[PDB]
């Protein structure tokens, strides 16, 4: 059972650091969400 | 004299880039920028 | 047991996307409606916020109104958008022009039909009803007007089932418009009467949460209503996953309220930590417990250390023993003896479910309800008074047909509620 | 004491009275309560 | 959504000139009217309608109209390079001018005239379905500007009602001066202001000249230049409209914000990164830097010290690349000078609009291109300055009756001078009035 | 480079003298 | 049995880090936090100075706290640097000025309340609280005043703890501060009424060690630290670690302070011996407690041979009998008798535990309180009356806001110190 | 963290060219404000911001105003090599000179100057986060130098209150002179060193021409060696804000140590290792060597000797390869010595630093390339004789009443030449008393 909740424990802890909430990017992109971007503009790109 | 002096070893400096000693400064890190990026952000205190 | 999402202006609607995509994806909703989920346990209670269309799609109980269409141009581009019901959509064509009394009363009434036909149909599909959840701001001006409307309607309608708002107020150090206090006074002075349970949320909190705790090199909106959306999806838990201590909002109510205009709560979420720190630190209950007392996870300007706790709620979620749970909660009873108010034995109510949300082995949400929120209010006085004494900005009101009278009963009933809180935070044995 | 006040040599450290500074120069308010003749034309 | 632009004389038509210059290039529509056939973007965007219509053919034309009395101005306009753009009928010119007289204007040749710009004006809101404000342009010194923009104004105030009016107007400067009677044009002006307009911005060219010999680099600056400005300004108030962006504001949301009392609408305006493009290079241009510049009394359009007096509302409007934790950062920075101070009546100073589109460059213009800008609008006690300096030059010329034989001649009673300069008067004692400490309580 | 008990360290100063910051 | 530390200022952040070096390199803790041991031993008592996180770590019990953040980030940039937990780093923004009022009152009362919360988070988390570990310099700006300061408030809110100080001291030759006898005369005014054990260490003796014994050719504040950092963590073994004689923080204090003013101690360690040297002489108990009570081996500039010793404690290390160390401390006090102070029948308490530190046979650390210790106070009262007598740099500490009755009470209870000592230095059994 | 320069004048101009020069050879920044990040061994560090701001595209620009009357100098520093480095609003130029008169610089010209010069301080002020102090450079013997310089700081002290200003100032040397009029203008500068003024350190040009001589191998010195000998000594005490250290000393610090009484913060500099190539390969320069070379005058920047008067209190900067154990050895040697005497009322002297970044070297430098230095800053009795040689050189001119038309033409009372003689024969009292023995005690 120790062994059990470490496991959980480290998934939990690879979930939270690979997650797009900290890491400030977005995946899940509508295709009117490409020209709109009300609430999540951040800022300009490289390229720009 | 502006000309001989300065403008000379500006030139010089311009033309060899290897005359700029290195250098260590370890204490300017991720603390210091963060305190310089927050500046004017003071929220929730108590007076 | 269904609930009804009510989403009311600009502040609201974007909430209510960020609500919506987590419940989605609790549930493992496709952003098209369809089902993809892998365990019974996610299709076993998903009517209580989904209703069934035919062919496998699932549709989200919920009202969107505003007065410019501008914002469901902003719904309809975010990722979970498609799923709303069209008919569920009701705007017209001009601006409330951040004036509560031309929400209120010119615009107002004359949406407003529309929008409690809407809501009758949705509440008359449901087996048995729960209660309403309404976000809006209270600084704005449909937000205040058209939802303080709306809930006085749903009250005369319901009187029996739970009336529960989520609401933003004016911060008293940023500000994005300079009429906010009038419409925040007209609006306390409804939700007072009307609500049986509020919560109340200032962006400088959740600035803070972002910038101190998180982090965040370049925080947005976004941020803010995705730690709002947390919390709103977190109350709701023990209503739809097992457990081994059910617990229900009518039984919070009954556990928080000792009179009916005490009705004011503190929100919580644990936990939050930083992506630098998340390799510090494992989960366990104490800590969990740690975060959900301090004053720095709070999203209110108010700091408990100013105030008494009458009563106080945590709902847990995870797989967990009762036995640290009821421990915990004796400790930090028994050690912070003074905070905690003496005529009442024992403040602290708990509950534990089984299913945690997505990613997280544990968590925990707080509700308290403390008098300093008594200081919140008196600020918005201050505010008020300042610009009333010289008449700054009435004719705008006037204009739209308000009684100048109004405005001094609005700040009379916002005083007694300071007082009648400031009056038991001083009471005594005896 | 041993030395000057700074009242010398025509200068003073005390803030301004912004209050009073900060009002507007009117012909009624300002100008037709002067001992000595005055008006708003620039010299 | 929609908005109707009317310009009157010399001054309004050469400011619309560079208006639609820049309303044209930032939208993309050619001189000609018709859009780049090959240019497919992907998708054809709805942000023109707030300044174009469709012909049905597809042509773009705008909803404005020239107004002048002598025919020059508008037949240059008819023989240049946008021939094409406007519908003819829109192009409105007399035989002959206003002579300087306001009188001439109001009574004797402006009459005939207004009902041509009535109809016209009639056939554009036919033509709307959300039309939220007139925006008029015009200078209150000149006999034409001045008679028949109250004439008109007057007129849309009765058949219009309720509909917003908001005024750009070339006041005259407290030194420069190009025609002795404008003293007279600009009492006369100043009732019709007061009475028929919701939000009245006042610009002199003595500050766009001074602005553009100290900002930009010019040593021999001529009216375009001014007139590029006054189209920058005008177009950053009307972005918040047209482009997406964090936070909105409608044009009501602007009126019910800035204006505290019925009579206290008289506001100045300032605009930020003014810069030349050998300046860009050596600064950096943030949110912070530009929200401290429209502060600086250097930065304002108008000839007044706003430290002289006390700010009672600012709306401030940013378009481009700007977050609002750097707004709100910017506008918690302002609050600590002791040199900006606000009455104690109003708490709650600013209103603040975020918009994401950039201001467009023009090819042949003197601006630096720059990622962000901020515009300032904001109503002060300062402007009593203002008006103390008109009211002494006409009483020294009213004194003697300089010139009033013309007046008389031309149709006005003498007592309207009279009537005029006490309406002055007391909108000056309302200025020193809302300023006054409310030490009733004490 | 000995610890005061005799064992071996590393360095703990920068080495500066006679270095150029680009090649 | 858990302790909690506090470093303060360079001297204690640069302190910090070689100790931290030096216990996580002794229970095999790799630079990354990993535990990389070969003995369950190394396990059993990690609690004592680590906390457990997630799978295999652990983290180190100890706050930091600097008005500048420069030096947090040259701790931060270390080798063993990351294993402190980020949310433990508290920094301001403006510094001491190497003024003592400064730390104490202005910039002091700023952070105090955020280290207050944070040590009363650290210390509530223990199941049983040990004393509290605090390093820090007298002489410096931020470590005194503020030092003081949390030590004041930690004495309010856990007065049943035990409070242990490790100090350093301005050498009586060369001043590294202009303005030190005033910080040294407050911090010790403060330290003498609020703390239970103080340990003072002059920087001149450890250069007399490094150059008279260990004779290395280039000292640096690294070798300086280490062997600080070797009796600190000497000091503690017996807590943690298993011994035929155990002993604990709580049972030296009640065995070596025969009055509670008189707390201020020595502090030696034996084995060191130059690497040429060291082929020639094998390690034994004689060979120790030579080298243990030689004043060349005192980190104090101080000499006994001017005193009378009250009390002493050898903590021995190391697989050894109990007749080396019984017979050795009785052969010693009957030697040197005139140097014991006589109305104590046994000045020596001893203790032995079984690990010795890594590459050493046998080590002892000796405690010393020794009447000698007066003649520092004197030196630092004589100079203090100099300044203070011609007003020297008063104008600083009272622009800050300090009233000049605070020198004088200072001076005077110091002053009362020095005299107590003497009159015990003299005393007779009549 | 930053610092913030202000050059006024001729000297302070010239002195900024070397000291600006040597600051970006130092960080590594080239002469166009630019870097060659492609070409790099170590990593990209934060360091430059104490002197340096970036726009973003990676331009470099400083953190500096140079201020003058007439405009030749700064024209000059216009069209040079570093031209594309400096923002052009920073060269602030005037049409006129001050003539060598305080009084036209302080009343009549400064003040049409002033204001710009106060606009662009705030300008830098605003762009900064940890401000803690300014540097100001100028001589004291000029016109201009003397008034502005007054003015700027009275304003100063009103604007910005307790923030720390450090002055460099270049003060009449005493017997090399320049110009007649030198007295009066060093006299009337007395109440703005006395009283707007943290710490100033006082530099003879003379002093630096013997230090060359002696020193160097330079026979014929001219400014630019003594600029380039200043900057270095600028450059050693700010290096203990850039880099990493053993014992690092904010300037705060220094205000802390050197000064016991607030009239009393005028101090002494030396440098110790002035030395030519082909000597710096036949000797060693230990820690001890260069410790004893910075108490002999023949190393001062200043003509006074030190011998006629008391220590107060002292603090070394160590830069480069030195270990803490031999500064302790080499100040306790120091102590020892019977030609070196400080205050009985100050026993703890000394104020230490260490820093591991060896000076560095100029490519048509005249100092030799070495791997330590140290430079000191002291406060001492001996300096109230150099005051008492002007004032006698001030008592013989005044009594002719020789050049007053000048000043009092020029706008000045008779009466300041009388209050300002006095306040310095004060200040002469005040450094007799403090000095003073307490011998009597009982
Ligand atoms: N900024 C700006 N000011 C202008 C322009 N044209 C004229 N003015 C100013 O406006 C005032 C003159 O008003 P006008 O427009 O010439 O008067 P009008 O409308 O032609 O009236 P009539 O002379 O009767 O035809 C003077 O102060 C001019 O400096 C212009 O194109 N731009
Ligand atoms: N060390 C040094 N001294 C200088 C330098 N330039 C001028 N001085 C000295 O400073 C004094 C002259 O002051 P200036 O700077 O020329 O005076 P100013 O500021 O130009 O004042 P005005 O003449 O009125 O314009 C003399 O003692 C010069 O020897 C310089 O570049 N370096
Ligand atoms: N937390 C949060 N605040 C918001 C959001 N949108 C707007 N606000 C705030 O709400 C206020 C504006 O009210 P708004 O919703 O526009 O009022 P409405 O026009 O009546 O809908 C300002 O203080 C905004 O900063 C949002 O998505 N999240
Ligand atoms: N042993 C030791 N002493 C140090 C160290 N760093 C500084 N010191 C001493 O501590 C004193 C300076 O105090 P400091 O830490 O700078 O005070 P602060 O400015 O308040 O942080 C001087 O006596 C230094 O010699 C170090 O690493 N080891
Ligand atoms: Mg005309
Ligand atoms: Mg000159
Ligand atoms: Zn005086
Ligand atoms: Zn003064
Ligand atoms: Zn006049």
């Amino acid at each position: 059972d120790k062994e059990e909740d470490t496991r959980k424990a480290l998934e939990e802890i690879r979930f939270h650091m690979e997650g797009d909430f900290l890491n400030e990017t977005e995946t899940v992109v509508s295709e009117l969400g490409k020209k709109v971007k009300a609430e999540r503009y951040k800022g300009m790109t490289e390229e720009q | 004299t502006k000309n001989v002096t300065v403008d000379a070893t500006g030139e010089y400096l311009k033309d060899n880039i290897d005359e700029y000693p290195a250098t260590s400064s370890e204490c300017w890190g991720m603390f210091m920028k963060f305190t310089d990026n927050m500046k004017g952000k003071k929220l929730r205190e108590c007076y | 047991r269904e609930i009804v999402c009510v989403q009311a202006g600009q502040c609201g609607n974007q909430i209510g996307s960020k609500f919506w995509e987590v419940i989605s994806d609790e549930h493992g909703v496709d952003p098209t409606g369809t089902y993809q989920g892998d365990s019974d346990l996610q299709l076993e209670r998903i009517n209580v916020y989904f209703d069934e269309a035919t062919g496998g799609r699932y549709v989200p109980r919920s009202v969107l109104i505003d007065l410019e269409p501008g914002t469901m141009d902003s719904v309809r581009a975010g990722p979970y958008g498609q799923i709303f019901r069209p008919d569920n959509f009701i705007f017209g064509q001009s601006g409330a022009g951040n004036n509560w009394a031309k929400g209120h009363y010119t615009e107002g009434a004359e949406l407003i039909d529309s929008v409690l036909d809407v809501c009758c149909k949705e509440a008359e599909s449901c087996d048995c009803l729960q209660g309403f959840q309404i976000c809006h701001s209270l600084g704005g001006g449909t937000g205040s007007g058209m939802g303080t409307l709306l809930i006085s309607k749903l009250r005369e309608q319901y009187p029996d089932r739970i009336m529960m708002t989520f609401s933003i107020i004016p911060s008293p150090k940023v500000s994005d418009t300079v009429v906010e206090p009038y419409n925040t006074t007209l609006s306390v002075h409804q939700l007072v009467e009307n609500s049986d349970e509020s919560m109340c949320i200032d962006n400088e909190a959740l600035y803070d949460i972002c910038f101190r705790t998180l982090k965040l090199t370049t925080p947005t909106f976004g941020d803010l209503n995705h730690l709002v959306s947390a919390v709103v999806s977190g109350v709701t838990c023990c209503l739809r996953f097992p457990g081994q201590l059910n617990s229900d909002l009518r039984k919070l109510a009954v556990n928080l309220v000792p009179f009916p205009r005490l009705h004011f709560f503190m929100m919580g979420f644990a936990p939050l930590t930083s992506r630098g720190s998340q390799q510090y630190r494992g989960l366990s209950v104490p800590e969990l417990t740690q975060q959900m007392f301090d004053a720095k996870n709070m999203m209110q300007a108010a700091d408990p250390r100013h105030g008494r706790y009458l009563t106080a709620s945590a709902l847990f979620r995870g797989r967990m023993s009762t036995k640290e749970v009821d421990e915990q909660m004796l400790n930090v009873q028994n050690k912070n003896s003074s905070y905690f108010i003496e005529w009442i034995p024992n403040n602290i109510k708990s509950s534990v479910c089984d299913i945690p949300p997505k990613g997280l082995k544990m968590a925990v949400t707080f509700i308290g309800n403390n008098t300093c929120i008594q200081e919140m209010f008196r600020r918005v006085g201050e505010q008020f008074t300042l610009m009333f004494r010289r008449k700054a900005f009435l004719h705008w009101y006037t204009g739209e047909g308000m009684d100048e009278m109004e405005f001094t009963e609005a700040e009379s009933n916002m005083n007694d509620l300071v007082s009648e809180y400031q009056q038991y935070q001083d009471a005594t044995i005896e | 004491d041993k030395y000057h006040v700074c009242e010398c040599y025509g200068h003073t450290q005390q803030l301004p009275n912004y209050k009073k500074l900060t009002n507007p120069r009117t012909l009624q308010g300002f100008y037709a309560k002067q001992k000595v003749s005055a008006c708003p034309c620039i010299p | 959504r929609e908005a109707i632009c009317i310009h009157i004389g010399q001054a309004g038509c050469q400011v619309g000139n560079a208006c639609w210059e820049l309303f044209c290039l930032e939208h993309g529509i050619q001189p000609d009217g018709a859009m780049p056939s090959d240019k497919t973007i992907g998708v054809e965007d709805d942000a023109f309608n707030t300044f174009f219509s469709e012909t049905g053919a597809g042509k773009h034309v705008p909803r404005a109209v020239f107004l002048d009395l002598e025919p020059t101005v508008v037949d240059e306009v008819r023989t240049g390079t946008y021939r094409q753009l406007f519908h003819p009928e829109q192009l409105i010119s007399g035989k002959e001018d206003a002579a300087n007289n306001y009188a001439r204007g109001h009574y004797t040749i402006g009459k005939e005239i207004v009902d041509l710009c009535l109809d016209r004006i009639r056939k554009l809101a036919d033509n709307c379905t959300g039309l939220q404000g007139f925006l008029v342009y015009h200078a209150v010194g000149g006999g034409t500007g001045s008679g028949l923009g109250a004439l008109l104004l007057e007129r849309l105030s009765v058949d219009y009602g309720k509909k917003s009016k908001l005024g750009y107007t070339v006041y005259p400067s407290p030194q420069v001066s190009t025609a002795v009677v404008e003293p007279y044009n600009s009492v006369l002006s100043t009732h019709s202001l007061l009475e028929h307009t919701d939000v009245a911005a006042m610009l002199d060219n003595e500050a766009i000249y001074d602005l553009t010999r100290r900002n930009l680099d010019i040593e021999r600056p001529t009216y375009t230049n001014l007139n590029r400005l006054i189209g920058q300004v005008v177009s950053s108030l009307t972005a918040s409209l047209r482009f997406d962006g964090a936070l909105n504001v409608d044009l009501t949301e602007f009126q019910t914000n800035l204006v505290p009392y019925p009579r206290i609408h008289f506001v100045l305006t300032s605009y930020a990164p003014v810069i030349s493009a050998e300046k860009a290079y050596h600064e950096q241009l943030s949110v912070s830097e530009i929200s401290n510049a429209v502060f600086e009394p250097a930065s304002m359009m108008t000839k007044c010290d706003p430290r002289h007096g006390k700010y009672m509302a600012c709306c401030l409007m940013y378009r481009g690349d700007v977050v609002p934790k750097d707004v709100n950062a910017a506008v918690a920075t302002i609050k600590t000078k002791r040199t900006i101070q606000f009455v104690d009546w109003s708490p709650t100073g600013f209103k603040c609009g975020i918009n994401y589109q950039p201001p467009t460059v023009v090819p042949g213009g003197d601006l630096a291109k720059v990622q962000r800008a901020v515009c300032m609008i904001a109503n002060s006690t300062a402007i009593a300055e203002v008006f103390a300096r008109i009211d002494h030059k006409f009483d020294l010329m009213y004194s003697k009756r300089a010139f009033v034989h013309w007046y008389v001649g031309e149709g006005m009673e003498e007592g309207e001078f009279s009537e005029a300069r006490e309406d002055l008067a007391a909108l000056e004692k309302d200025y020193e009035e809302v300023g006054a400490e409310s030490a009733d309580m004490d | 480079l000995i610890d005061p008990f005799g064992n071996p360290k590393v360095r703990d100063v920068p080495d500066l003298f006679g270095r150029s910051r680009y090649s």
